[PDB]
């Protein structure tokens, strides 16, 4: 196995700006995606082992 | 000064399944249990 990793896509992208985060959700469903495909990872870790 | 980002983290709930059951639990993860209680 490897580390499991989760990110806060909206953390990461926009630290704790209300006006980043408003931006950030004009592109939608992408910061959710990227949570997705890393819980994906962190899962089959747990899988693996 | 030293400046720390406030407590933050993943969030996880952990449900019986609701047809089972209304009740869940609630996994603050990577949070001491000193900082929620300091804590919609
Ligand atoms: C929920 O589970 C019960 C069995 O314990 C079943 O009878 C019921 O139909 C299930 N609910 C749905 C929406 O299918």
């Amino acid at each position: 196995s490897m580390t499991k990793t989760s990110v806060d896509c909206t953390m990461y992208i926009c630290g704790d700006s209300t006006e980043c985060s408003n931006l950030l959700l004009q592109y939608g469903s992408f910061c959710t995606q990227l949570n997705r495909a890393l819980t994906g990872i962190a899962v089959e870790q747990d899988k693996n082992t | 000064l030293d400046i720390t980002p406030c407590s933050f983290g993943g969030v996880s709930v952990i449900t019986p399944g609701t047809n089972t059951s209304n009740q869940v639990a609630v996994l603050y993860q990577g949070v001491n249990c000193t900082e929620v209680p300091v804590a919609t």
